[PDB]
């Protein structure tokens, strides 16, 4: 489990050489109703389900079908009429409102930023102080390590 | 569609206008002049205060409920799309925790590779300072191939014929014609041979199936597994593409989930039965002979050398290497390895030779072991011989 | 947006769990302080009892916004046909 | 701001006493009639336990509505959530891409480990 990130400044070489004793051991080892099936379908397929693309275009002179995609067209453009007095109305008041409450939406997102960044820090900054304690402790084993193995031969 | 006193279906649906609720006129009517008041909340209510009639004037008796409908099936959009995200994070971040951990012991081996290394350097430098020859036809020669019934019986492929021999007897119980492996069904009936392109089963005296370098029975005793210079493996028929070449040789692990198939370019392949897929490969000239232990985790394989390995580490433990010497035969007793080819050789598992036979003249070409190893039994280039 | 205590716009807003409105926790923190209570509907409210996931989310723009759009055109549809049932 | 269930942006948001987390009413009315427990927290929670202005300006081009806006919002949530299947996919086979090379891991440090001391107790028992 032990290898310390910090203390060890550990080669793109070393990455390399241990993958490949990784890789050889494991050359070793080797809700929804119809919705659901028609959505599915329409995205694998990769094709949406056309729409009414007839009021656009019509004809005059037609006959009685043209009679009355021609009176739908007027019924819609009284409504398209009254659906624009009432945006120019109030115009860009309602639009601005909408503008200062995307600016409350944003600043809220980037202080769970910084919360995020401060903690994520401060647990590092935790790991790093207990890397150099023990990094300290086996530096000290290895050195009495060391004398013993010299030591062991200049008595013999 | 209830009136809230008697419970009956109201003809004449009336309401009282202190308490929202759906009363029939008779019965409610009945309530206020027994005593002036609303029969759920005991409120102050009059014959006058209540709303009598059908309400339907300049209204006229879809399209509102399509919408009703399209909301519904959005609010299970949502749902889902919850769920989904849910177990979406839920297991990145056991992806991410595994990545940065793997990583992290991946560090522990670099390190502990670099001081495994210095121990050798360091001390390196410190401590420097019967015989039967009628079974088959005389004028074609040879015993190719031998298997003895697991149940009892011996069974040998000739330089064409198959022979069931008994060896209590000393006759031949069968000559089946129609070889170079052959295979003893423990039911004792069942004989199965392969040659240079078919799998035979016989009976009857007869063959009851041609299947179209190795053959291995299923632990089942219901299936053949099969190699050959084709470079497929058949039970289903599958090769890999990547290896691409003759397979030498096949054999059925005892538990029958796990089989191995020497190549002609020195590799034993590993396959997963019911996955169809290959599991490992065991690198280390053309592989001869292979051979897995009743102890479920020994796997002997020949190619000058016969190298053991241990199933559970994947390793190669043991190397037992010959001079010129060809293997081409290798099996267990657990206790004993048997291998047979330039001649016979028994060796003893537990301590890696107890038994060395150099009788037939030329190749040995099939070794076997007797229940509980009372006799060997071997096959020549004409001689089946016991010992 | 605003606080309904003060009428600032909160620095830190905290939701309360029994009068559901978006007080500034500064603010909010000294009204329980001095008694534990909500200052809307003077029910009991504790500091722990006031509130500061996976599923990413966009801005409301004109699906749900849609269909309760068509609602406002179909119910002002309906009114349009009861001045020419009445006149 | 936002509804802890579909990522909405709500119109009348209520708040659960159980766990502090604001949702959508529709949303959480249904989750506690399928399930009657919190989906966050999964505490037992009901439709009684809960408690209770956004502007959105419709565009100028405002037949759009019932044609294009309508046809788009079913091919995001078609093609997102299709997408999103195949993300989940890809988790769970990079997730035993993982595993696996974790466990061998595991048997290089076991065997290594081994290894390494006894290495260490040879230059020990050398000095002898």
């Amino acid at each position: 489990m032990d290898g310390l990130s910090f203390v060890d400044k550990i080669p793109d070489g070393y990455k390399n050489e241990i993958d490949q004793l990784v890789k050889k051991e494991f050359a070793n080892i080797k809700a929804d109703n119809s919705v659901s099936t028609l959505t599915n379908a329409l995205y694998t397929e990769y094709l949406k389900q056309r729409n009414n693309k007839k009021r656009r275009t019509p004809d005059f002179n037609d006959d009685d079908d043209t009679l009355f995609l021609e009176e739908y067209r007027r019924k819609y453009p009284r409504i398209d009429t009254s659906r624009y007095i009432p945006n120019e109305s109030s115009e860009v008041s309602l639009l601005g409102i909408v503008d200062s409450y995307l600016k409350h939406q944003e600043i809220v997102l980037d202080t769970l930023l910084p919360q995020t960044v401060s903690n994520q820090w401060r647990i590092n900054n935790d790991y790093i102080r207990q890397t150099c304690t023990i990094v300290e402790e086996m530096n000290i084993q290895q050195r009495k390590q060391i004398n013993d193995l010299e030591i062991y031969r200049k008595r013999l | 569609m209830l009136c809230a006193i008697s419970g009956k279906v109201p003809r004449r649906p009336v309401l009282s206008p202190k308490s929202r609720t759906i009363f029939e006129k008779s019965l409610l009517e009945q309530y206020v002049k027994d005593t002036g008041n609303d029969p759920i909340t005991n409120e102050p209510l009059s014959i006058e205060e209540i709303v009598e009639i059908v309400p339907s004037a300049q209204q006229a008796s879809s399209i509102p409920n399509l919408l009703t409908s399209l909301q519904n099936e959005w609010d299970a959009i949502m749902l889902e799309n919850f769920k989904l995200r849910s177990t979406l994070d839920s297991l990145t971040k056991k992806l991410s925790t595994v990545m940065y951990e793997r990583d992290a012991a991946k560090l522990v081996a670099a390190q502990l590779l670099m001081e495994k290394n210095e121990d050798s350097k360091d001390l390196p430098k410190s401590s420097q300072q019967d015989f039967v020859a009628r079974g088959k036809l005389k004028a074609p020669k040879w015993p190719i191939l031998k298997n003895l019934e697991l149940l009892q019986k011996t069974f040998p492929y000739k330089e064409k014929w198959v022979c069931m021999c008994r060896c209590e007897d000393g006759a031949l119980h069968f000559t089946q014609l129609k070889t170079i492996t052959t295979i003893t069904t423990p039911n004792p009936r069942t004989g199965g041979e392969h040659p240079a392109r078919l799998l035979l089963l016989y009976p009857s005296k007869t063959n009851k199936v041609l299947r179209e370098m190795y053959g291995h029975n299923e632990v089942n005793t219901e299936y053949f597994i099969w190699a050959d210079n084709r470079g497929t493996i058949g039970f289903y028929i599958v090769h890999s593409a990547k290896s691409d070449v003759e397979y030498s040789s096949g054999v059925l692990h005892k538990d029958s989930l796990l089989l191995a198939l020497y190549s002609p370019d020195g590799i034993l392949d590993v396959y997963n039965l019911s996955s169809p897929d290959q599991a490992s490969s065991r690198f280390p000239a053309k592989i001869k002979e292979v051979k897995f232990a009743d102890n479920g985790y020994w796997m002997v394989v020949e190619c000058q050398t016969v190298v053991c390995f241990d199933l559970r580490k994947d390793v190669g433990t043991l190397a037992y290497p010959t001079y010129k010497t060809g293997t081409v035969t290798y099996d267990i007793d657990m206790i004993a390895y048997s291998n047979e080819s330039n001649s016979l050789t028994i060796y003893k598992f537990d301590k890696k030779k107890n038994w060395t036979k150099d009788e037939e003249s030329a190749l040995c070409l099939q070794s076997d072991t007797a229940d509980f190893t009372d006799m060997d039994v071997v096959c020549g280039d004409a001689i089946l011989k016991t010992n | 947006m605003l606080c309904a205590i003060s009428g600032k716009v909160p620095r830190r807003p905290v939701l309360s769990p029994k009068s559901r409105t978006i007080f500034e926790k500064s603010l909010l923190e000294q009204y329980v302080k001095d008694t534990g209570n909500d200052p809307i509907t003077n029910e009991p409210l504790s500091i722990e009892e006031i509130v500061e996931s996976a599923q990413q989310a966009s801005l409301t723009e004109s699906i749900p916004n849609l269909l309760t759009s068509l609602q406002n055109e179909w119910d002002a549809i309906m009114l349009e046909n009861f001045k020419l049932r009445s006149t």
